């Protein structure tokens, strides 16, 4: 069933600079009713695998 | 002066750079630190001997290596007044370095 350590940041607001990592999670929305909840719809959660 | 804080949010979420300078040493360190602590400092002229200081860091985390080496600050003897040294620093970032 996989080792599940395939965490990729999916999308974020800023395109990364060279040799730069982000140890962070996000509640990226693209903008409508600014939301920080864990719900998938319109409060999309990055770091899939 | 003692050290400079570099970071994006000044929290322990990311690795934030700190500098700590001893009287005969310097410590340059990047790691995750949430909030620097300031020791008790209300003393002007009664305590001529300066001690009971340092211990300003925060809780440890996944830390990189430090750069303990000889300090860069040099002091000349102030003779006949108006004899002090101006220190200049430049910090920048090209390709992460």
């Amino acid at each position: 069933s996989g080792n599940y350590n395939y965490l990729y940041r999916l999308f974020r607001k800023s395109n990364l600079k060279p040799f730069e990592r982000d140890i962070s999670t996000e509640i990226y929305q693209a903008g409508n009713k600014p939301c920080n909840g864990v719900a998938g719809f319109n409060c999309y959660f990055p770091l899939r695998s | 002066i003692r050290g400079w804080i570099f970071g994006t949010t000044l929290d322990s979420k990311t690795q934030s750079l700190l500098i700590v300078n001893n009287a005969t040493n310097v410590v340059i360190k990047v790691c995750e630190f949430q909030f620097c602590n300031d020791p008790f400092l209300d003393h002007k002229n009664n305590k001529s001997w300066m001690e009971s200081e340092f211990r300003v860091y925060s809780s440890a985390n996944n830390c990189t290596f430090e750069y303990v080496s000889q300090p860069f600050l040099m002091d000349l003897e102030g003779k006949q007044g108006n004899f002090k040294n101006l220190r200049e620093f430049v910090f920048k970032n090209i390709d992460g370095y």
